[PDB]
RNA sequence: CGCGACCUCAGAUCAGACGUGGCGACCCGCUGAAUUUAAGCAUAUUAGUCAGCGGAGGAGAAGAAACUAACCAGGAUUCCCUCAGUAACGGCGAGUGAACAGGGAAGAGCCCAGCGCCGAAUCCCCGCCCCGCGGCGGGGCGCGGGACAUGUGGCGUACGGAAGACCCGCUCCCCGGCGCCGCUCGUGGGGGGCCCAAGUCCUUCUGAUCGAGGCCCAGCCCGUGGACGGUGUGAGGCCGGUAGCGGCCCCCGGCGCGCCGGGCCCGGGUCUUCCCGGAGUCGGGUUGCUUGGGAAUGCAGCCCAAAGCGGGUGGUAAACUCCAUCUAAGGCUAAAUACCGGCACGAGACCGAUAGUCAACAAGUACCGUAAGGGAAAGUUGAAAAGAACUUUGAAGAGAGAGUUCAAGAGGGCGUGAAACCGUUAAGAGGUAAACGGGUGGGGUCCGCGCAGUCCGCCCGGAGGAUUCAACCCGGCGGCGGGUCCGGCCGUGUCGGCGGCCCGGCGGAUCUUUCCCGC
RNA sequence: GGGGACCGUCCCCCGACCGGCGACCGGCCGCCGCCGGGCGCAUUUCCACCGCGGCGGUGCGCCGCGACCGGCUCCGGGACG
RNA sequence: CGGCGACGUCGGCUACCCACCCGACCCGUCUUGAAACACGGACCAAGGAGUCUAACACGUGCGCGAGUCGGGGGCUCGCACGAAAGCCGCCGUGGCGCAAUGAAGGUGAAGGCCGGCGCGCUCGCCGGCCGAGGUGGGAUCCCGAGGCCUCUCCAGUCCGCCGAGGGCGCACCACCGGCCCGUCUCGCCCGCCGCGCCGGGGAGGUGGAGCACGAGCGCACGUGUUAGGACCCGAAAGAUGG
RNA sequence: CGACCUGGGUAUAGGGGCGAAAGACUAAUCGAACCAUCUAGUAGCUGGUUCCCUCCGAAGUUUCCCUCAGGAUAGCUGGC
RNA sequence: UGGGCCACUUUUGGUAAGCAGAACUGGCGCUGCGGGAUGAACCGAACGCCGGGUUAAGGCGCCCGAUGCCGACGCUCAUCA
RNA sequence: CCCCGCGGACGCUACGCCGCGACGAGUAGGAGGGCCGCUGCGGUGAGCCUUGAAGCCUAGGGCGCGGGCCCGGGUGGAGCCGCCGCAGGUGCAGAUCUUGGUGGUAGUAGCAAAUAUUCAAACGAGAACUUUGAAGGCCGAAGUGGAGAAGGGUUCCAUGU
RNA sequence: CAGGGGAAUCCGACUGUUUAAUUAAAACAAAGCAUCGCGAAGGCCCGCGGCGGGUGUUGACGCGAUGUGAUUUCUGCCCA
RNA sequence: AAUGCCUCGUCAUCUAAUUAGUGACGCGCAUGAAGGAUGAACGAGAUUCCCACUGUCCCUACCUACUAUCCAGCGAAACCACAGCCAAGGGAACGGGCUUGGCGGAAUCAGCGGGGAAAGAAGACCCUGUUGAGCUUGACUCUAGUCUGGCACGGUGAAG
RNA sequence: GAGCAGAAGGGCAAAAGCUCGCUUGAUCUUGAUUUUCAGUACGAAUACAGACCGUGAAAGCGGGGCCUCACGAUCCUUCU
RNA sequence: CUAAUAGGGAACGUGAGCUGGGUUUAGACCGUCGUGAGACAGGUUAGUUUUACCCUACUGAUGAUGUGUUGUUGCCAUGGU
């Protein structure tokens, strides 16, 4: 029964919740088990980066996050094509590849192939047979310079262009920001109906003139 | 701590604070928000007006990201840049005005609550209100739109 | 009117294999209520839950878009945080209720059919020889059988592919083994076994001690070991253990080098010419269930029933139009995730024998029910049985002596041994049932070092003793004060910044090569 | 992208002036106190004993009595207007 | 000031028994009313009933504060304690707060004084300042004529107290204005790459859980309400499978 | 001497059976057996609800309710 | 808490009721104490543990505290006072 | 400028101490305090204890308004408590409460369906009940007789207690 | 060992059966009478389901469903 | 009348006396025809009368067996706030307790049924509950089965 | 002492009654208030304010009936 | 018949005293009512009547207190009548 002022509360406890309760007493043990598996994996892939393959630069989808850049699933096939990397050789040298991602623009496409070129330059390729180095890498570059990289390979950062203070032009001070926004909304709202009315007026004009 | 509660002070009192006449019974009045229109109507009308009935248009598959537009007022506009940006511009001999990109700071719309200090500034934003643009132009600044 | 070939079937204790049943905590497929809430109740809720049925594995399922989106776009699945008690559903009542984006754990991709090309290139079985037995393979042989053109294998699968040319690069894989590995890697990899510090020192308590004092040296001895348990108390040094990138012995396994043996076969770029897809399926109607999915989210039944610049989706039914996005109706796939059953462990601010599992014990036992099923009670002598020899009364049970023990006022349901209740002894009392509150009195049991009643400060007098008092000197140590007497400094400013982007740091939404590595 | 300059804070220094020596510390002094050792060896100082001693405080082993003072109260006499 | 004091007496008694006087019906419970001829209670022992989770609300304590919070993850010999603690900062994603209002499209919180001008037309171009208006109360604070002193005086030296009046006014309250969003009524202007069935503005009412120089966030505790077995015990029933 | 009595074997099983019919009988259970589970079902109704002292201290009334043995609401109460 | 009940007075239905229903104030419920022999409500008075004094309402033959006053004036005889 | 005296009570856990004035009923209910009580954890008491812990008993001594607590005596034989915090499965007279135990009733109701026993002897500690003998009776062949089915499961038979 | 008898009234024809554990009856049954359905691709009925199953190894002198209740005698009117 | 309220109907008969029985009457509250009316035999069926018979009674007595009783042995249970002498008063309006009075004398045995509003059972009557269940239907909402139409299985020929 | 639609009460005379004439204020709107009241709603009512009208020569009066009664949420539907 | 055949109370006295005819369960019949299940202050028939051994009361039966023990013979308080 309600009593004086309060909030109308609707708890979702009508459905025998006590038989399905997830406690978290194994959380500290799960963190230990995950940490041990991470360490074991890093030992397994000896000089390779401990995190995994290099991921591409990717812009987040919606209008809430399109100002943000993160790491994607894998480099697209167009990026590998213009970087000169075979799509089957890429995975063996630690480049993740996503065959289902396309490139709508050239700015993101060119930014990811610069990423691939920089990674390819930073890569030390051990010879398949250590006695015979065929095309991999000089022995000096891998004698002691090869260490296990920690963290994401070339971590993705959000860069911000710094705008230098400038003298405001007379044309900038005369731009009407609110009026332009209101008129842009109205133009998009009335674009279709204006085109229909213009077409209909053309129909009435030709039939009158004829 | 169970030692700080009324149950320790109610030991020896037969009714445990719930009365002898009306007692403590299971659910007199119903369970939950039962009878909000019949015998709890006065409570619901008195404290929760508008509780019953539909109002407005329903919209399937609302995506809150589409309408994401955080707003910042003019009185907090200069906090988005460093104080050094501000003091250098104030003592600047030339007419150079710093650029404040509110989209970089995480806002899309610039509202016009408060007042601005009297020095020009270029403000980049997705949206402006009418009075926010009016006050920015009053201090000699400019409003520039970004997408 | 026989003999053959095939097709479709049949039998066999034919040769060789496979399935069944259990467990079922977690997982997959179905089926599926009502109690309950709505203060009644029928939709709703409970709940796609309990019960019912089937099927697995160490995980399962899912899973590489007929996806999300509408952006400057993301990019298999699964799990966590958040979205969010939100959009939405709902006698729009009670109530119910996701997803996308974002951040993380993990991260891995692929294979057919079809279209085509290649003398079926393919596979199974049975014999023979050889190397080995370990999850039975390799090699060779068989004018040895069979499968298979009603389609095996190689190439190849939407991320396009193939064949020819032209150019460039010869680049190097897998498996089984011999010798040795480094040996594995948070410090041998795993399993098993056997071991590794130091008081039973002196004096004492006690039934027994692990108790209590002590152990001059800087302090009994060891300590990388002072966890724990046992031992007649309560023990780091009595014993097992504990610590240690301690030791020794045996067995098993996964990473390389030299070599052995076998298979082992061309890759990329450009141009040209070709080739490209899953149908009683999609989709539509209707019905029933289901969902947050709302003019219908998903599933299924019946009816209709496709197309190929097509088809699906684009969360309000429909037509036209543009655009975006994927490519259904075939298949596999680790990880992160789950785990009230099992095997083996560790721990706890939990319970302490009416508690905690029903079960601390010959407990799913005894016992009950025809059966399905129901289901207890019940721990403790003592350090050691040293478990009472022997004498005596009695037919014995049972006693009296004696004896063991620290104790039987511990005597085999025996640690302690409350209350209710009972026997006896002692004291008191008694015809208004007892019992009770207040006030006294009498008696009694105890208590009081009770029984000549405190104590101690100063002074006076008496008779005695004495590292003997004040004042001075020497030394030590304190307390307080001193313009800073002298330093050391402390707070606030105060300048050359000589001093810190080399010869001091960290930052900055401040300006720049107008000297330097990317258009 | 690097390297610079600038700004803001800092961390050490080279020095001075300012307020203090503080509850951040030492040395010198001055005063004071305590302790140890000498000297002082007796009308001083201290120690213990006795008086049925006095002045204070507390309190009488038990049972009792009296006195005056003050607070409250109930009464009774006497006298004046 | 008196008496009395060891094998008999002295003091004590809450406590043991007994006697007497006065008072006294058996508790719990429901109930207007119980000693009730109302129900439960033969006696004793042990057990036995407002709990935990989640969500709100308010109060209180703590830290930080226009912010706050790492709770999920990760890093730190992986581990007696330690499943703890510590740390991250380009792990703050995110939650809550910092902005409201409308069904929505959407829109979205600064005024006051002094001046010259169109016409100081209920007003538009600017200037200069200041920076949330004003009225009535308002703790506190500030000024303050006049008094308060010494053995006494002609005449000021330094500050302490009382003090009529006056002033600035915290928080908060009442009221009047002002601003933002919705919706009416009236009306005239302005803008231009789109000259539009375009966009903006004004005045006067009225609807809002608003603004008007933030107060929140996290943690802990208490109380109240609620969903859960829900303070404990209790149906007649219903369903599934045997 | 009969529509007779009776053993054993069989068949029918729970909203079912079987009944010369009484709602009879169906393992001492029948106007819906027994067993386990859903289930600690729900109860506005009955019973109980465990230490001490101090301070404050009620209501049986208003309005609405398929409300009349119950609630919400105002009142009365306490605390800060 | 949302069952009330009682008394003076006003008051409705009823022949009436220790009946049913209202108004006002007080009480009981929630409250003990002195008195009414006894008693939820009447009369007095409300309450910490006590000593002394004095009262209220009510009493003062004996139970049973207090008239055991040389109390005042009348009235009354009841074989149900 | 105190000094022949070099001296002068207590206090103030400030969450403490002191003073003055008024007040004190209480169900349901609320609040505060608790140096009231139970169990366990972190600290602390150079805590207690086999020269005797817990528990229990007690005409023993006391304290507190009270919840309760301290101390003496006895029994017992191995662990326990105070203080500062923390945490609860934390306090019982009731629930026709649960489990266990025990009373009065009460040496009471009762040991009364189917006719019935008696004598002697033996064994034996012991004889109304056993055994033997002698009588008197009953079942009366549709039996209280002799055998089986179902069911029981060793009850069968000896010997001993 | 081993019937008291007689005159009547009500009910049920009789014999039989029944509420094991309060009702033995006048209740049920019964023969008799009457009505209804059905010719098998059927009537009546079971069954979650099968062209499944019972009546049915049956066929109108049969099976199934009702009412009344021996004999005798009657069984009237009404199809709104 | 097992069916009639009024009703113990009215008349006759049976008796000393009959709300009973039988016979009769019938505007019959509210008899009546697959059930009405009869009718032998039958009946642990309901009723009235008569003969006989008797302890049913007047009106009780006596006897027998087993008990009860007393004893040896053995040995429960129900129930139990505390208990247990009354009159009146008041009081939840019927007290064992309270007030006022009457009074009150250990421990017991056999009986007894006045009280303990005795025990046995959370009244089954009655009401309430937004508690059920068995049954019914002209309640509400459904449903198995059935009747019917359509689509499919589902084809080949002709007449209309 | 009549009438004012109706129950009753109030009120009313060159009225509020009767008869004529013209009409549609029984219209479009925002708030405030009163009544029941919890100071919630509905219903009803009062006083304004802004339109647009009616009537009258005008002052004015009128957003129904002289006053006290004559009525209705959410959800859904339907119209504007 | 008689003198008369008065009226009443005691939980409408009296069911662990009886009986069980009536009312008032379950079986059944009839009439009326109801569509029906079923109902009827209508009629009819058949239908389990449990416990005392406790306390008191009462009825009887031993006893008990006081006269030193013990016995015989007696008195009458009181109660009944
Ligand atoms: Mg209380
Ligand atoms: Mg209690
Ligand atoms: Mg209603
Ligand atoms: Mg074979
Ligand atoms: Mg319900
Ligand atoms: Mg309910
Ligand atoms: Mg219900
Ligand atoms: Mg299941
Ligand atoms: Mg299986
Ligand atoms: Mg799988
Ligand atoms: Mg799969
Ligand atoms: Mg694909
Ligand atoms: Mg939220
Ligand atoms: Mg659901
Ligand atoms: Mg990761
Ligand atoms: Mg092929
Ligand atoms: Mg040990
Ligand atoms: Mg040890
Ligand atoms: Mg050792
Ligand atoms: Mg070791
Ligand atoms: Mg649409
Ligand atoms: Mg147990
Ligand atoms: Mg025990
Ligand atoms: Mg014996
Ligand atoms: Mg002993
Ligand atoms: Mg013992
Ligand atoms: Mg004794
Ligand atoms: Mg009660
Ligand atoms: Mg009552
Ligand atoms: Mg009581
Ligand atoms: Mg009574
Ligand atoms: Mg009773
Ligand atoms: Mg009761
Ligand atoms: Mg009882
Ligand atoms: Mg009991
Ligand atoms: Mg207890
Ligand atoms: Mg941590
Ligand atoms: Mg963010
Ligand atoms: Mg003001
Ligand atoms: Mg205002
Ligand atoms: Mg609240
Ligand atoms: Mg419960
Ligand atoms: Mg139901
Ligand atoms: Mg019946
Ligand atoms: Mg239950
Ligand atoms: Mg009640
Ligand atoms: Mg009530
Ligand atoms: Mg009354
Ligand atoms: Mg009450
Ligand atoms: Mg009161
Ligand atoms: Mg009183
Ligand atoms: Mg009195
Ligand atoms: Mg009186
Ligand atoms: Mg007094
Ligand atoms: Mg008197
Ligand atoms: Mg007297
Ligand atoms: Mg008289
Ligand atoms: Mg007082
Ligand atoms: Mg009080
Ligand atoms: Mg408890
Ligand atoms: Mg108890
Ligand atoms: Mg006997
Ligand atoms: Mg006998
Ligand atoms: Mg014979
Ligand atoms: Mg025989
Ligand atoms: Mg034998
Ligand atoms: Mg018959
Ligand atoms: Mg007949
Ligand atoms: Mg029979
Ligand atoms: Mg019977
Ligand atoms: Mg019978
Ligand atoms: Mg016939
Ligand atoms: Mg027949
Ligand atoms: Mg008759
Ligand atoms: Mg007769
Ligand atoms: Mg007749
Ligand atoms: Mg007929
Ligand atoms: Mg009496
Ligand atoms: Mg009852
Ligand atoms: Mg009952
Ligand atoms: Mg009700
Ligand atoms: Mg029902
Ligand atoms: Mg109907
Ligand atoms: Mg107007
Ligand atoms: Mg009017
Ligand atoms: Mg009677
Ligand atoms: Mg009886
Ligand atoms: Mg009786
Ligand atoms: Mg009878
Ligand atoms: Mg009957
Ligand atoms: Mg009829
Ligand atoms: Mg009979
Ligand atoms: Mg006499």
């Amino acid at each position: 029964a309600p009593s004086r002022n309060g909030m109308v509360l609707k708890p979702h406890f009508h459905k025998d919740w006590q038989r399905r309760v997830a406690t978290w007493f194994n959380q500290p043990a799960r963190k230990i088990r995950r940490r041990k598996a991470r360490q074991a994996k890093a030992r397994r892939i000896a000089p390779r980066p401990a995190s995994g393959p290099i991921r591409p630069i990717v812009r987040c989808p919606t209008v809430r996050y399109h100002t943000k850049v993160r790491a994607g699933r894998g480099f697209s096939l167009e990026e590998l094509r213009v970087a000169g990397i075979h799509k089957k050789v890429a995975r063996t040298i630690g480049i993740s590849v996503d065959p289902r991602r396309r490139n709508k623009s050239t700015e993101s496409l060119q930014a990811n192939v610069q990423r691939l070129k920089e990674y390819r330059s930073k890569l030390i390729l051990f010879p398949r047979k250590p006695s015979a180095p065929k095309k991999g890498d000089s022995s000096a570059e891998e004698l002691k310079l090869a260490t296990q990289l920690t963290g994401p390979v070339m971590p993705v950062r959000n860069v911000y262009k710094k705008e230098k203070a400038r003298v405001i032009t007379e044309e900038e001070k005369n731009f009407k920001a609110f009026a332009s926004l209101r008129m842009a909304r109205a133009n998009a709202r009335l674009f279709g109906i204006r085109a229909k009315r213009a077409k209909e007026a053309a129909e009435q004009d030709v039939e009158k003139k004829k | 701590p169970s030692r700080l509660r009324k149950t320790r002070k109610l030991r020896g009192h037969v009714s445990h604070g719930h009365g002898r006449i009306g007692k403590h019974r299971k659910h007199p009045g119903g369970r939950g928000n039962a009878g909000g229109l019949h015998h709890h109507r006065i409570n619901f009308d008195k404290y929760h007006p508008g509780y019953f009935g539909k109002v407005g248009m329903k919209h399937y598959h609302l995506k809150r990201n589409q309408s994401f537009c955080p707003t910042v007022n003019l009185d907090k506009l200069w906090t988005l840049v460093s104080e050094q940006t501000r003091v250098n511009a104030a003592k600047n001999k030339t007419g150079a005005a710093p650029i404040i990109d509110v989209v970089r700071s995480g806002y899309y719309k610039v509202l016009g609550k408060g007042k601005l200090p009297k020095q020009p500034v270029i403000v980049k934003a997705k949206f402006f209100s009418r009075r926010a643009e009016e006050k920015i132009k009053s201090v000699g600044g400019a409003c520039v739109l970004v997408a």
